[PDB]
RNA sequence: GUCGGAUUUCCAACGGGGCCUUUCCUUCUGGCUAACCUUGAGCUUGGCGAACCA
RNA sequence: UUUGGUUCUAUUUUGUUGGUUUCUAGGACCAUCGUAAUGAUUAAUAGGGACGGUCGGGGGCAUCCAAGGACGUUUUCAUUAAUCAAGAACGACAUAAACUAUGCCGACUAGGGAUCGGGUGGUGUUUUUUUAAUG
């Protein structure tokens, strides 16, 4: 059955950026899923996008720019310290001047480099670059 | 890209197609590049004044070069009504 | 297709679709207003009607059971509400 | 009386409404005896970009159906009767907060009594004669959400003067931005 | 419950002032409907 | 899903967006409540009652018509059945079965059915021994199914 | 403004705290009463307990 | 904020240490008074169940009996779920080249026509009673 609503969401983000269409549909939006595309959309990845309601989960439609190499999700959400951070960062990050890593603390959702500012951890949700 | 100051670097910065945003390779033989000439109040075309639209080998690959060109040709006003935002 | 408008698709194509393959799920039912012969007495009666459905005054059964929509009787005259 | 229909504070303005609610008691037979069990809570001055102010009428909530049986005349005398204005209709509802982990256990939270509950409850009493039809939500790049509320295409001849004044009493009310659409 | 008693009291006591008033509404006539 | 077959098929209701409806109804909510207790005192299951108000009247359902509900009102009324309707059905199926296989005893596919009727029987019961609104210790077997169904 | 070291009124960014928008983000006895409506003339006589504890 | 009754402990003192108490101080139990917007999350293109017309060289028995899928649904439940050691049923005693040599569940990604079951619509065609409803 539908275990990780983010994961089939970044699915669908990779395969319709893959294919090369603008647009996308993402069925059921979880919050997670919109704080990950807002993350994504302040680092100018996708650009706008728009939470269709119905009275059962909802529905989104993202906008794609060209700017999207692969998005994805680490399942499952390992429990990351201080120093797992930059082991993550060497392990699954294209290079070091670009690629956040994305990963909910206490203080919210958010990428590695913003994480390694407010000197938080968390556990891990997936990558962007 | 740029090393600390100044002394431009990355000889050969890539063309980017103008369909979904991706750059063109070197040997990426099937990309093209239409040139459309623009017309001046009298019905004729100027020579050396272009607008210029690069697809790259995917897209064209795919099939979907035309209703991409019909997209950026409606953008840039040439075009009138073939090409709908809603399908 | 590769750019489209998935938050404002034509009509004539979201009423193509699937009920639950929409933009929202919607039913594609309704209700109807059927006045029988004789006494008057107003019912209404939903499309997919599920059972033999008669006038609460008298036995004079409307519309019989079927696996779509169900068929309304020889005599009615019947509104969409 | 004007102090029976007023609730529980007295200022000038609720007054002269409820001087103006006792004169439409007393005159018009056809609908005495339907306005008068209600009282409402308080008013709320909303200026709009239009110029013309809107008097937000706080009323208590098991009351609300009573004037959603007469609001559309009320409605029409009010705008009548102060030039200048638009007059809306809201239920006063409790927000009752989100319990953390350090806090000690005030029962439970019933669902209605959430923050997002209640703005939806506020949004639909903004457009009480017509039905919301869909929402959606903009989620700019800028970071800005603007919400989108489709309306239901009868009926919008009572509401289609007064949709920036619903902007400007939500944009007042809940710190959140609205653009009416009406599907046709 | 004295809670649902409390507020079927108020109800009846709005239903039963509604109908009062209603007497005296139906009593006075309606010059909008002569106009 | 469909545990007990092979079959992906999706067939369904698809409620409406209105969740206040449907501005063509002029009945009460008293009225329709007083319905389903008349309905309900001669014996139906409310599956029964939802489809017989949703055709005879104008009925969309219940729970946008009243504030609550069907068997929240049944059981505010005292109507509620000692044991609810899915189960009751899957019980009721499983003595028609067993008969079936001490009537006839090479029937072996309705032994593999009622093998199927048992588990979902089994799993409905641990749902609603979990939840409690069956008390613990009860247990399905086969000398009181034939009594349970009453 | 020192002879490649260092400051301040400054445009910005980055993380923090406090207050308000329906948002108690446990309170009783005590004391310091504290930040004290406390104002004696331009440094004086008198507000609410954690900011200090029990 | 209150108003009843029951019960327990208790310092300063009342002139002292003990003994009976009252008010007070602090409990706990009981009664009906008043405060609140009195209090139950959607119904997942998750799942189970009812219902309606069907569909199948599915099964058994003899020459009727129950079960099942899909469809339709503005019907009901409410997360009851997916895969499964042990264990159990069936299997031409428990086997096979038991094969799609391809575990199950879930999501997305290029098409095209034919076919099977159901449903919707088309003043479409034909048949009945030219014509209706069906098929």
């Amino acid at each position: 059955t539908r275990s990780s609503v983010l994961a089939d969401a970044l699915n669908a983000i990779n395969n319709a950026e893959k294919t090369g269409k603008r647009q996308v549909l993402i069925r059921p939006s979880s919050k997670v899923i919109i704080k990950f595309l807002q993350v994504m959309q302040k680092h100018g990845y996708i650009g706008e996008f728009e939470y269709i309601d119905d009275h059962r989960s909802g529905k989104i439609v993202v906008q794609l720019n060209g700017r999207l190499n692969k998005c994805g999700v680490i399942s499952p959400r390992f429990n990351v310290k201080i120093g797992d951070i930059e082991k993550w960062t060497a392990n699954l990050l294209p290079a070091r001047q670009f690629g956040y890593v994305i990963l909910t603390t206490s203080a919210g959702i958010m990428d590695h480099e913003e994480a390694r500012r407010k000197h938080v951890s968390g556990k891990i949700l997936g990558f962007v670059y | 890209m740029e090393n600390d100051k100044g002394q431009l670097v990355e000889l050969y910065v890539p063309r980017k197609c103008s369909a979904t945003n991706r750059i063109i390779k070197a040997d990426d033989h099937a990309s093209v590049q239409i040139n459309v000439a623009k017309v001046d109040e009298e019905g004729r075309a100027i020579p050396g004044e272009y607008v210029t639209y690069a697809l790259s080998g995917y897209v064209r690959s795919r099939g979907e070069s035309d209703d991409s060109l019909n997209r950026l040709a409606q953008n840039d006003g040439l075009l009138k009504n073939v090409w709908s935002y809603s399908r | 297709v590769l750019v489209q408008d998935l938050l404002h698709p034509t009509a004539a194509s979201e009423a193509r679709k699937h009920k639950l393959k929409t933009l929202v799920q919607g039913p594609r039912s309704y209700f109807l207003d059927v006045k029988c012969p004789g006494c008057l007495n107003i019912t209404t009666v939903f499309s997919h009607a599920q059972t033999a459905v008669t006038c609460e005054s008298c036995s004079t059964i409307l519309c019989t059971p079927t696996g779509g929509k169900a068929k309304l009787s020889e005599g009615t005259s019947f509104r969409r509400k | 009386p004007q102090a029976k229909i007023l609730s529980q504070a007295p200022t000038e303005l609720e007054l002269q409404v409820a001087q103006a609610f006792v004169e439409l008691e007393n005159s018009s037979p056809e609908l005495k005896a339907e306005l008068r069990p209600l009282q409402f809570k308080s008013i709320r001055e909303i200026d709009v970009a239009g110029g013309k102010k809107a008097l937000a009428i706080f009323v208590p909530v098991p009351s609300l159906a009573g004037f959603h049986k007469v609001q559309t005349k009320l409605t029409r005398e009010l705008e009548k009767k102060f030039q200048d204005r638009h007059v809306i209709f809201l239920a006063e509802r409790r927000i009752l907060p989100k319990p953390s982990r350090t806090s000690r256990q005030v029962q439970k939270r019933p669902r209605s009594r959430t923050l997002t509950a209640v703005h939806d409850k506020i949004l639909e009493d903004l457009v009480f004669p017509t039905e919301i039809v869909g929402k959606r939500v903009r989620y700019l790049v800028g970071g800005n959400k603007i919400q989108k509320v489709l309306l239901d295409s009868k009926d919008v001849q009572q509401i289609d003067y007064k949709l920036e004044s619903f902007q400007a009493v939500y944009n007042k009310l809940t710190g959140k931005q609205i653009v009416f659409e009406i599907p046709s | 419950n004295r809670q649902k008693e409390r507020l079927a009291k108020r109800d009846a006591a709005i239903a039963k002032m509604k109908e009062e008033a209603a007497l005296e509404a139906s009593k006075q006539p309606d010059l909008k409907k002569m106009e | 899903g469909r545990m007990h077959s092979a079959g992906k098929g999706i067939s369904s209701s698809a409620i409406p967006y209105s969740r206040n409806a449907p501005a063509w109804f002029k009945l009460s909510s008293e009225s329709v409540i007083e319905q389903i207790v008349k309905y309900a005192r001669k014996g139906l299951t409310p599956s029964q009652i939802g489809v017989l108000l949703r055709d005879a009247h104008g009925v969309t359902q219940a729970r946008v018509i009243t504030g609550n509900k069907i068997m929240r009102i049944l059981k505010s009324n005292g109507l509620a059945p000692e044991i609810p309707e899915d189960l009751y059905y899957l019980i009721k199926k499983a003595v028609s079965v067993r008969k079936h296989l001490e009537r006839n005893r090479k029937d072996k596919d309705a032994k593999f059915r009622l093998i199927l009727i048992e588990s979902r029987i089994h799993r409905l019961a641990r749902y609603y021994r979990t939840v409690a609104v069956l008390p613990p210790n009860w247990k399905y077997e086969s000398a009181t199914a034939s009594a349970l169904v009453n």
